[PDB]
């Protein structure tokens, strides 16, 4: 039902367009204000800010939310560090967007729910589709 | 602690949208409000509520009609909540939208590579009751023993709320001519305004980090130390030299009250309003220092005031860097950027103009003096409201042209700050082309 | 041709440049005017060195009566002086823009006509101009005059018309031609073509085929603020005098709107008053003083604040009160610099005119509206009075000498040291100051 | 089935990994020796070669294999160039990854049979997900 | 009979100059601003602008020019997506430089009304003058 | 009719098309063997040689051709010094390609009989195509 | 006696040093006003000119002038144009300074009387001193 | 009699051959394949290394030479790195080629026995042959 | 005891904030502008200058402070023009960091005092603290 | 006293040495063969291997060794996995360097027990040498 996208790249913009065209509440949370103008009118609630600060995770209540994804890609760091401190926020479900093979087994070690890297999924399925 | 904030949606800056309606939100309902025959004793017209509610709201104390006599004990009441409005609402709203100022740049900043908002307003407010305790009980200290119990302490924290919020609106028939040599209040009132009308961000700064030493404060903090003791001693003695020979203000005074007259002026002259001395007797020479004053103002986060003094400040020094040729403009081994010049360069100029076509404007609808036509007309820009005696025989076109000059004084130069701040972006440019200029 | 020059060695320049012409020029004046030669009954030390600061700075404001009081020989002298003053003021803005303009197209070449045909040019149109007010003036002097009274009082009023001087020979100047036209259009046009600018003719005389859309950003803005301002003057001395019994009231349809174009026309740094100016109502002081404060064009006779820089004012207020990002002017981006040396040129001028109103009311004794109007005079080097340089002491002439020369020079120095500063090596962090 | 792999990026090695895993035979084309290197391992041919080269693209014999999959992602001229490349060599059907949309539209103008956008289809089949459905 | 040129090097100054000297009105696009104010001097109007952004041409009103003119010839992207913003955005006529025959047959595609080769049409027109 | 050509880029290689379709003998020269290997089978002779090096042109007696064509762009210098070779050697009439202004004032001051700019003149024609 | 040196680099300023400290008249034209700045003090007169231009070069009469220093490295074309401008304007003579073999043959074959290869001069100098 | 050249540009070049000229053997060492390839066409011995790196430095046996050249023009801190390794190899006379006066004086502080200028050496010897 | 330290990296600023917590005053040099910002606030003086000009050195007046630190890490030559120029300005002591063993040593010939390799250093102590 | 070194940089050269010099039995583990050899003669016992592998760090038995040094700079995400391994290990104590405050926030909240920045640490460390000289 309610839903939180932290990242308004070209991953996390599209999460959020289907998010909201099923009728569910989301939030976008973007450092760069330019992004979140962008996704202004395809969330319910567009907010900038930094989720690698942990008090501005900690009054953002995004424990209340169903489902976290942080969907930065550009700096391996960042997501890394904002997925710790969701959990620790007592986020019960984050979702994580990877890039590369070496952080998702960072991220999945250290206790990210669901590990995502967009280019090796559809890798494997458009060599599916191609298949059959 | 939480740095975020919701962008306004699809980039112009809606500050000034927010000053405006903030301001004529409390005016409107404030003007019916003064039309109730409960206010006033025998009741105000339309144009003289509405002049009312202005001069409470943006605080200038300019009246119409007599403040002690016309209006009520409910009046009175309704009269000191307004002033608390004007000014302290200007010192908490100025504040709010300049921490939320920070909060953007600073989340730009991380994007390319402090206490909260509640927390800031509960100092202002506590800031704001402590002075005016400190105010109340010295003023208390003196006019309960005249006046008696209930009497004394009402007028004593009347007049510690309009001194402390510049409003200068005082319960006797005179503004303070009756306390030309009584120190304790010429004194309290001179502490009130003064502190009042230096910035919440002065004394915010000065509170924080006053064990590090002066050396390690803020530019503007350090600009607002510096600039008004020194207006106010150039205040105080300019005064004193070209007032200490007329016999009709201050020449019959005693030589501790020729300076505790000119001190007290000196001050009130930057956006108070309170005259321990008369103004219509009052010297050319001394006419035109007390207008360099009034548009000087107070400080930028402060309760009231014309063009802040660090907007003279840095024109002042600006003007200091030009004609010695240096290619930027320093103060406190810091340098000023453009932007920062172009915005107090802009905010004079832009001024000058509102206030030639105000002055013309005055000159048409009544007939008098055009020392007077700009005294006035200063007064009610830069929120003094001290008068020259044209306020009293204005009429119902120069009063609606007053009212104008009241309200965009108020919130000019803030507004005219933020615009220069956030221009809206374009994506078309047009060639560049050099105009020969002076 | 050859584009090149040779480098001062070792701040900006040109100011000293200017400073020094201008007390090399005043002083010898100075000295000249001592001589009872030029002066029937001789002049005071302090009255001739402020003659002569009228006639450089071509103020034209007088101690002394001009026809009376200077002979035959002195009435030529002020003749040279006043083409000193305005003309020489043109021909070095001219020479110091050439120069400009060289450095500045030598250095773009480093990262990635000659000045002697344009001082012919400058002396040519004036020499043009001055003949063309002479024979429209002896027209009209020589019948009534003489032969030789005529051609010489229309020579000499041509001169102060084209040079902006307003020094006029007879004891009231102007006053007896309210309801002429001849004159009133000869003087007039001599003062508007030779406050409108030498950029501004010579871009209208190479490439008015092209058509005005082609023409260059100071020349449209000038061709469009003059006429504008000449028309906003005329309208607003019109209304605010027309039922003013001591000034227009008794004159004809036809003679109030001359009286009222010929004050706008002459407010702009020309000295001219077909009007009485003292009893000239509040209102139309005030618009009279912000025309004069508005002044001619840059590369001109005129004084003051130019006009473009105070229509980059207006329309820099104009962009940031709709809060767009650049100053655009005929779909040109006015660049950041200009815009601050524009307003700086506005603030550094109101400052040094409140010292001297503030200066003038300490050594005279004068109401308000009179010293803020002569200060507004003499700095700006219209040289209209309102009765209160009659009345000068001392002091006060030494005040209004050092407003004449500051006025004078100091906005086109001013624009030259903001040209070119001085380099530096060592700079400091930048800190945020709170404005408004 | 054969099929062809232009580019051996992070895309182009998981294609390589499922249909070398389905039973199928592919040919790895990719400019870097490092990455062929890696994908000679388990792929039925690799080659290094630039697919920008005409004569080069012409000698792989492209047209025998009826999907042939492009991967270059960085180099958006290599992507279109190498597409037109081998549209105009006669391979039926062409599969090209794109990564913008101006990318998808060229593609689009050049007649690319599929084109596959990673970042965008994650980002809805993530939300479908997200969805439960 | 409005003209748009997008592209200010060698070549666009060359058909700005003999397009206004034929008494028609030009407009002229360039990002750097130095060629901008060299067009300034002859042409209608001169616009420092990006033409590979959507909303930036969309501003610009192309589709009111009779034809249009896309003369960026170092960035091959640059001229790709103007061709393609310029075709999107309904204007009649575009006429591209094209550097490459592997360029061309891609702007031919997009749809570009006229492509001119400078290096090769100059080189065929300089061997017929030979022969005359 | 008989004509050579110096460089054989792509105005080098569209001159030598266009003039060999016309139906004349001609001889090209390009220091790259490629290049040379391509014009081959349309040129009537192809060598591959420098015309820096100044016995090489004495060798190819270039005095007979009526026209010769000095086509090089990558290296102004390169195409000066073969404008002088070629005027040195007793050649009636030269035609060198110019890139920039400088070279093209630098090539007529040391006296080319003609000079070719391609964008420019690319330019005036492109122009008045559009006109009609 | 009468010297002039075109270009203020550190072969040109050098040349500027030794010249008047020897005793004569040497004239220091550069187009960048900086270099001009430092060499002002150690010449008689300094211009900022730029040789490049025709007029400007018979502005500054460098036809009386004992011999003219071309001193310009970094633009090949720049030095040689103005080698031959200043061969046209009639100087006597006029060394230039080359950067490259190449661009010391074009010289050369232009006429210019001296032509001065710093590194290379030096190559054969330090060898010279190494072997004796 | 035998000499070792670091360093294979225009001055090295140049001084590889006048010492060849001269009969004395040389030793070219450099880090482009191509240029020490033009220099093996005569020098007695050419090696592609790296002169920065210690243990080819010890290799090649720097010390059995009595005079070694450095000339590394373009990287500065190639050029104090190599004289710094020669000297810590125990190579009598180091000579080493400076573009710079900071780039000279930080040699002469490190123990280069004789520092070359080639652009002011040309400026002072020109202005000699100048005088006379 | 007035220290001076060029370059706020993140050596650098953790030397100022010692220096001046323990109640001496510093001076702080940068060329980074947005660098001196955050040193300003608790450095006693800031400054954006560059100190590989001997000039820019003598308007700091480095020979009257008793201490200079040089903490410039990734430009290695600037590091060396640094020292060599505080060296020639006379102050008394000079402190180097060094990021290499060749760069140490280069250093010490120049005459730097201290110098500081905060790799190595760090693993010595640190390996000292890790056997106590 | 038993030590193990991961990363043969210029600061795990630097803690080797050192070390080994005290008397104390080091293991020295580093990805670059030619570094290990450098190393060779200044520790008892290196191996040339990769510590992000999981199977690799189980047959190195880093669990014996009382402290564990993770010296690699160059790929912070390389530093972080390996800091996770050696936990998982059950190594008592892990020292991690961090070249920058974003990857030592990260290394503490992972559990390292020190947290070392060579550059900020000779920042005080130095500054001190600078009062007392
Ligand atoms: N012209 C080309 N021909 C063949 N392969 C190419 C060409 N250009 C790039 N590649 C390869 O395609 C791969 C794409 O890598 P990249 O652009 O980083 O996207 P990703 O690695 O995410 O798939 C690169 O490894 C590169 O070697
Ligand atoms: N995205 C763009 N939008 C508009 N103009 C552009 C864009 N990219 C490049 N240009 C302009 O196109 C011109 C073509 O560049 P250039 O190759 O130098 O021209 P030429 O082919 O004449 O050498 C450049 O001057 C550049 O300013
Ligand atoms: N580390 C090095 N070891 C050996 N030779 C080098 C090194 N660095 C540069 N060189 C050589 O020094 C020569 C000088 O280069 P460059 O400055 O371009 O020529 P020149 O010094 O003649 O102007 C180059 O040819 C280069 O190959
Ligand atoms: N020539 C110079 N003069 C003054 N300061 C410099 C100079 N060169 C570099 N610096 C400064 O020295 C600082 C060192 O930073 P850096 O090289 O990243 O090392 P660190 O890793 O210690 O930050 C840089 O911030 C840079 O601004
Ligand atoms: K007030
Ligand atoms: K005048
Ligand atoms: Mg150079
Ligand atoms: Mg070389």
């Amino acid at each position: 039902k309610q839903f939180a996208v932290i990242g308004l790249g070209r991953f996390g913009l599209a999460v959020c367009k289907e998010l909201q065209d099923s009728g569910s509440q989301v939030l976008a949370v973007d450092i760069n204000e330019d992004r979140v103008k962008e996704a202004a009118g395809f969330v319910s609630q567009a907010i900038v800010a930094n989720c690698t600060h942990e008090e501005t995770v900690a009054e953002l209540k995004l424990d209340d939310y169903d489902m976290v994804m942080i969907a930065i890609g550009a700096d391996v760091n960042a997501s890394i560090l904002a997925t710790l401190i969701a959990k620790e926020a007592g986020v019960k479900s984050v979702w994580v967007k990877a890039n590369d093979r070496f952080q998702a087994r960072v991220l999945q070690k250290i206790g990210a729910d669901h590990i995502i890297m967009p280019e090796r999924d559809m890798g494997i399925r458009v060599a599916r589709k191609m298949l059959d | 602690r939480g740095v975020f904030y919701v962008p306004d949606g699809k980039a112009k800056g809606g500050e000034p949208r927010i000053i405006l309606l903030s301001f004529l939100g409390v005016l409107l309902p404030s003007a019916v409000l003064l039309t109730l025959p409960v206010f006033s004793v025998s009741g105000l017209s339309i144009t003289d509520a509405l002049f009312t509610a202005t001069s409470a709201i943006s605080v200038t104390g300019l009246g119409v009609v007599d403040t002690g006599q016309h209006f009520t004990l409910a009046g009175k009441i309704l009269l000191m909540c307004l002033m608390q409005i004007g000014g302290l609402g200007q010192m908490t709203l100025s504040a709010v939208l300049l921490y939320m100022f920070g909060v953007r740049l600073s989340l730009r900043q991380q994007a390319l590579a402090q206490v909260n908002l509640r927390r800031l307003v509960k100092k202002i407010v506590t800031f704001a009751l402590v002075a005016e305790a400190i105010g109340f009980v010295f003023l208390s200290y003196r006019w309960v023993p005249e006046m008696g119990w209930q009497t004394g302490m009402f007028y004593a924290l009347f007049h510690s709320i309009s001194a402390f919020n510049n409003a200068g609106f005082a319960l006797f028939s005179d503004s303070m001519m009756s306390f030309v040599n009584d120190p304790l209040v010429s004194f309290t009132l001179a502490g009130l305004f003064i502190f009042g009308g230096l910035g919440f961000t002065v004394i915010g700064d000065v509170w924080r980090h006053w064990r590090k030493g002066f050396h390690f404060l803020h530019i503007h903090t350090k600009i607002m130390l510096i600039a008004t003791p020194l207006l106010l001693l150039v205040g105080t003695v300019l005064f004193w030299l070209l007032e200490r020979h007329n016999p009709n203000t201050m020449g019959s005074l005693t030589t501790g009250g020729q300076w505790l007259a000119a001190f007290f002026q000196s001050a009130s002259a930057r956006t108070a309003g309170f005259n321990s001395v008369d103004l219509t007797q009052f010297t050319q020479p001394a006419l035109l220092i007390m207008i360099v004053l009034m548009l000087i103002g107070a400080g930028s986060t402060s309760t009231g005031g014309g063009i802040k003094v660090s907007t003279f400040a840095v024109a002042f020094m600006a003007t200091w860097t030009f004609l010695r040729q240096k290619k930027h403009v320093v103060m406190f081994k810091r340098t000023v950027n453009w932007p920062t010049v172009t915005k107090s360069l802009a905010i004079i100029v832009v001024s000058g103009a509102i206030l030639t076509t105000a002055m013309f404007l005055l000159m048409l609808t009544e007939k008098a003096s055009f020392d007077k036509v700009m005294f006035e007309t200063i007064s009610a820009f830069a929120t003094v409201g001290l008068t020259a005696g044209l306020t009293a025989e204005l009429s119902e076109p120069g009063k609606y042209i007053m009212i104008v000059v009241m309200i965009i004084g108020r919130i000019g130069p803030l507004t005219l700050a933020y615009m220069l701040a956030r221009p809206e972006p374009t994506l078309i440019k047009y060639p560049e082309d050099t105009v020969l200029t002076g």
